[PDB]
């Protein structure tokens, strides 16, 4: 599984968590809704 | 050095449900997880560094 990948394996995180993303997509939909 | 098995890890309690005729764990992939203790009888969950 995901913490069996000890051997070398790693999964760095994305630098733009998926909760700021959505301020992104927030901003664009606010600005093309109004 | 468990019964020749070299290696380095953590051990600790084990939860798991050895019955008891094992030696090794190998849980996942070709890993050894839980061992038997070969003068103790009991199983200790290994946990590398």
């Amino acid at each position: 599984i995901c913490a069996q990948k000890f051997n070398g394996l790693t999964v760095l995180p994305p630098l733009l968590t998926d909760e700021m993303i959505a301020q992104y997509t927030s901003a664009l939909l606010a600005g093309t809704i109004t | 050095n468990f019964n020749g098995l070299t290696g380095t890890g953590v051990l600790t309690e084990s939860n798991k449900k050895f019955l008891p005729f094992q030696q090794f764990g190998r849980d996942i992939a070709d890993t050894t997880d839980a061992v038997r203790d070969p003068q103790t009888l009991e199983i200790l969950d290994i946990t590398p560094c």
